[PDB]
DNA sequence: AACTGGTAGAGATTTTTCTTAGC
DNA sequence: GCTAAGAAAAATCTCTACCA
DNA sequence: AACTGGTAGAGATTTTTCTTAGC
DNA sequence: GCTAAGAAAAATCTCTACCA
C-alpha cells in the first residue's frame, strides 16, 4: 500500500499492519 | 494491463496527434510504447537534431562571395586559417569577370581550394577553365544553406560596418571599399596571436614551409624500425616507421598513417 | 615616455579608426589610455551590451497578438503563467472585433494586465473603452521589439505546427484553428508540473485563492510585536508584525515590505 | 543443409539490423519537410541520402534519422 | 611533435594526440 | 648559463656573430643575444617598391616590384592619368605593407591624386631593377601568348608564372618565397624590440656575496624563474632571485 | 516498428505458449511489453 | 522615473530499476 | 540466502529554429 | 560514399602588479 | 627591513547581432 523510507504499510487477510523494511522484501507481481 | 491501452492509444493519435508523455499518463503505458507510437508517424517529424559543423580551415583554402551595397557589386574572397581579404567592385555579375578576380588571386597569392555557393557565376564555364589552368579545386556548398560558407558572410558584415565608419572621407565607391581593405588587414589586431590579417598570414605560410623542409632534413637520415602489435585480435603489422619515441607512448607512421601506441605494443629495431 | 605617442594615437585613430589593442601596440601606450580614446569617439559606438530581459509572469496577465494564415486574420492570448491559448478568426483587423474578442475573453477568465504591440487595432479608443468598463491594465511593448511579447509569438508558432498537422480533416480554416486549439490546451504535456495547460491554469488560479484566505485566517489571530535593528546606521525602526520566525532568521512585515533579519538584531515583544 | 541455413538466417538478421534507417529531410528554396529515404553516408556535418533515385546531400541540422528498435 | 599530409600530431599537456589536418592552425606566435 | 654568456661574448669579439645565431648555438635567450650585439661600437629593406609603366599592344601596363625579393604585381590600365594610377597605388598599398616608394619623372606619378593617395596611406615617394623585370615578363608574355584570347589573361598568366615557377637565387627559391621569409623575420625583429623596451623600463638593486650592503642601480636585461641578468659598470652578470630587488624606473 | 509484432505475439502466444524471452527475441519488441503478453494469460506464469 | 524573449523537441549523458549468475 | 554484474528503462541537461 | 557557422565587441569576474602603512 | 592590505590595471569568460 505504501513504501516509506523506513516503513511499509501492507495488506494481508483484510487487515493493514506496519512492517519495518529490515524485514521486507518487494519484489514484483504479475496478476493481470 | 495495458495492451488495449495501446490500440486506444493509436486510435487515439490518429485522431489528435498527441506527444508521447500525454499517451504515457492517460493509457498508463510505459514510454518506450509511447515513443514508438510517435515515432511511427509521417504529420510528426518536423525537428531537426540541434547540432553545427565545422568548416574547412587548410593554410590554403579560400572562400568568395558577392554582396550589394548602393546599387554595386562588391567580390570579396578571405582567407580562412588568418582572415585576410581581398575585395573588388565588378562592374557586372557575369563569369568573365568572376574569372579575372580569380585569376588575379592565384596571381598573387597561393591558392588550392576555392569554397563557394551555387551562383551563376561560380557555376561557370570560364571559372571552371581558370581552376582548370592554374590547379585550384573547386567545392559547393550545399544549396540554400549559407552556413557553409560562414566566413566569408561574417566578413561581409566587417566590410560595410568599416565602410560606414570612413564614408565622408571618399567619393566613389570604389575608393572607400579599398580603404576599408587597408583598415581591416592592416590596423585591427586581436585574435589567435594578437594580430592583424596580414600578420597571421605571412606567419601561416612561412611556418607551413619552415615546418615542410625541417622535417624532410630530419627523415632522410633516421633508422630504428619498428614492430608493433594492435588491433582487435593480437596481430603483427608490418614495417613501421618510427618518428617520436616518448616518455609512455611512441608515434609511429605505417602506410602513410600516424599512429600513437603505448610502449607495451612495441619493440624498436635497429 | 608615451605623451607624444598619445598624440599620434589620436591623429591615426582620427584618419583609420584603430582599435584600442591596435593603438597600444603600435604606440606603446597603457590600455587604460588606448580604451579612452576608442571611447570619445561618436563614428564608433556602434554595439549593444549583450544580454537578455524577462518578462512579467503574474496568475492574472495576457499577452495578445494577431497573426495571418491563408488569407485570414488570426488573433492569439495567451496566458504566459501557465501556456494556456484563445484564438479565434477575425473578418478584419479593426478596433472593433478586437474589442469584442477582449470582452469575451474577460466575461470568461479573470484578466488584470494585458501586454501587446503597437498595432493599430490595439491602440484603438474601443479597445480603451472596453478595458475601461472592465477594469484592465493595458501596456504596450517597446516599438519595433517583438521580444517584449516573446509568449505569443512563440504560440503563434506552435498553433501554425498544429494546423498543418490536421489541416485534412477540416474543411474551413475556422475549424481547424478550434480543433488546434483543443489539441493544445488539453492533448500535450510536459512542462512545469507535467501538465498539460488546462490543468496548469486550473492549478495556478485556484492556488491563488486557496493561499490568500489561508494567510488572512493566519494574520487575524496574530500577536508577538518586533523591534528590529539595521540600516547603514544602528537605528531603530517602528513597530513590525512577526510572519514566521526560522532557526536562523526571522521574517518581519514593516509597511507592507517584508523583510528577512537574523535573529541577533531583533527582539519579540509580546 | 539445416546449420547453413541458420547461419545464414543469422548473419542476415546482422546485416539486415546494421543499416536500415529511414530519414526525413528538409531541403529546397521554401524548405518544406519532405518523405522517407534511405541513409546511405554519414558525416560529421552531413549526410548523403537516397530519395526515390536522387542523390542528396542534406545538413544534419536539417534531417532527422529513425532507427529501428 | 610532427605534421603529416591529413594528420599532426601534438602533445597537450603531457598527452599526445592525432588531430585531422583542417582542424589546425600552425602559429610560431612572436609574443 | 654564465659560460654560454662569457662564450658568446668571446665569439661575437672573434668574428662579429648575429643574434639568431648565437642564441641558437650557445643556448641563451633571444634579448641577451640582442644585448650583447647591441654593445658592440662596430656593429652600429623589406618594405621598398618601384614603379613602371610599360606598353605592349597599344595597351599601358603598370608594374610594380618588390626590390628585396623581385616580387611583380602587375595591370592593365585603360588610360595612362593620374587617376587611375592612385587607384593601382591604393590597391597595392591595401594588399602589402609599403612605406617607400620609387618612381621616375613622369606626368601622371606627379599628380594631385597620387600625391593625396601618398598622404592618406603614409608612403615616402621618392623620384629619380623594374626594367629588367618588364623585360623578363615581356619574354613569358611572348612565350605564353597563345594559350589566351585578350591581353589582361596573357598578363596574369605571366605573373602567375613568375611569382611561383621559375625557381633560382641561392637556395632555388620563387619569389613568393622570398618575399614571405623577409616580411616574417622583419615582423619576429619588431615584436623582440617591443619586448625589449618592456623590459629595460625596470631598475635592479642587487647584494653581492658576502657583503651586506646593496650595491648600484643595475638595469635589467632578462628576469627568469631563479635567476637575472644585470648590465652594470659595462659588463653583464647573473645574480639570483634572493640577492635582487627590482623597482620601476621612471628616468625618461 | 514493432506493434505489428505486439500483435503477432499475442497470436504465437494464444497458439504454442511461447516465455518471454523467445517472443522478445523473435519478434524484436521490448522485454516490458513480452511479460506482459505472459501475464495476462490465465494459465502461465512469468518465471 | 516603472521596462524586459520564449517554447518544445532531439540526442547525449547519468541515474535508477530489474533479472540472474555465483559463492 | 545474499551480493553484485550487467542491461533495460527512465530522468536530466544542453542546444536549435521559428515566431510579419 | 567525402560534408560541415563565424567574427568581434560589451560587460562581468578573476588575477596580477604597484604603492604605502605598520611592526 | 619585511609583510600585507588595498587599489589600479590587465587578462579571461560568457553572450549578442548580423551576414541577400
Ligand atoms: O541568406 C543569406 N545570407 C544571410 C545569412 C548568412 F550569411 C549566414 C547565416 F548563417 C544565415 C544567414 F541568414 C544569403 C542567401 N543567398 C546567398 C547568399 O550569398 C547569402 O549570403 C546567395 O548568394 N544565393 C545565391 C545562390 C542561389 C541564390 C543566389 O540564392 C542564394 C541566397
Ligand atoms: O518580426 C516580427 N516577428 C518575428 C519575431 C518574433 F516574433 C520574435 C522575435 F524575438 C524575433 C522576431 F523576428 C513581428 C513584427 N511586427 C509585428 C509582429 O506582431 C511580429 O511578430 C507587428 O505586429 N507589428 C505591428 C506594430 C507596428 C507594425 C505592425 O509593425 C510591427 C512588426
Ligand atoms: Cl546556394
Ligand atoms: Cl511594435
Ligand atoms: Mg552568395
Ligand atoms: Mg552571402
Ligand atoms: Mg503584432
Ligand atoms: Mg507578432
Ligand atoms: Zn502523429
Ligand atoms: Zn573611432
Ligand atoms: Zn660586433
Ligand atoms: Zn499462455
Amino acid at each position: 500500500i505504501w513504501k516509506g523510507e523506513g516503513a511499509v504499510v501492507i495488506q494481508d487477510g483484510q487487515d493493514l499492519k506496519v512492517v519495518p523494511r529490515r524485514k521486507c522484501k518487494i519484489i514484483k507481481d504479475y496478476g493481470r | 494491463g495495458f495492451l488495449d491501452g495501446i490500440e486506444k492509444a493509436q486510435e487515439e493519435h490518429e485522431k489528435y496527434h498527441n506527444n508521447w508523455r500525454a499517451m504515457a499518463e492517460d493509457f498508463q503505458i510505459p514510454q518506450v510504447v509511447a515513443k514508438e507510437i510517435v515515432a511511427q508517424c509521417p504529420k510528426c517529424q518536423v525537428k531537426g537534431e540541434a547540432m553545427h559543423g565545422q568548416v574547412d580551415a587548410s593554410p590554403k583554402t579560400w572562400q568568395m562571395d558577392c554582396t550589394h551595397l548602393e546599387g554595386k557589386v562588391i567580390i570579396v574572397a578571405v582567407h580562412v586559417a588568418s582572415g585576410y581579404i581581398e575585395a573588388e567592385v565588378l562592374p557586372a555579375e557575369t563569369g568573365k569577370e568572376t574569372a579575372h578576380f580569380l585569376l588575379k588571386l592565384a596571381a598573387r597569392w597561393p591558392v588550392k581550394h576555392l569554397h563557394t555557393d551555387n551562383g551563376d557565376n561560380f557555376t561557370s564555364s570560364a571559372v571552371q577553365a581558370v581552376c582548370w589552368w592554374a590547379q585550384i579545386e573547386h567545392t559547393f556548398g550545399v544549396p540554400y544553406n549559407p552556413q557553409s560558407q560562414g566566413v566569408v558572410e561574417s566578413m561581409n558584415h566587417q566590410l560595410k560596418t568599416i565602410i560606414t565608419q570612413i564614408r565622408d572621407q571618399a567619393e566613389k565607391i570604389e575608393t572607400a571599399v579599398q580603404m576599408a581593405v587597408l583598415i581591416h588587414n592592416f590596423k585591427r589586431k586581436g585574435g589567435i596571436g594578437g594580430y592583424s590579417a596580414g600578420e597571421r598570414i605571412i606567419d601561416i605560410i612561412a611556418s607551413d614551409l619552415q615546418t615542410t623542409k625541417l622535417q624532410n632534413q630530419i627523415s632522410k637520415i633516421q633508422n630504428f624500425r619498428v614492430y608493433f602489435r594492435e588491433g582487435r585480435d593480437q596481430q603483427w603489422k608490418g614495417p613501421a616507421t618510427l618518428i617520436w619515441k616518448g616518455e609512455g607512448a611512441v608515434v609511429i607512421q605505417d602506410g602513410q598513417d600516424l599512429k600513437v601506441v603505448p610502449r607495451r605494443k612495441c619493440k624498436i629495431i635497429k
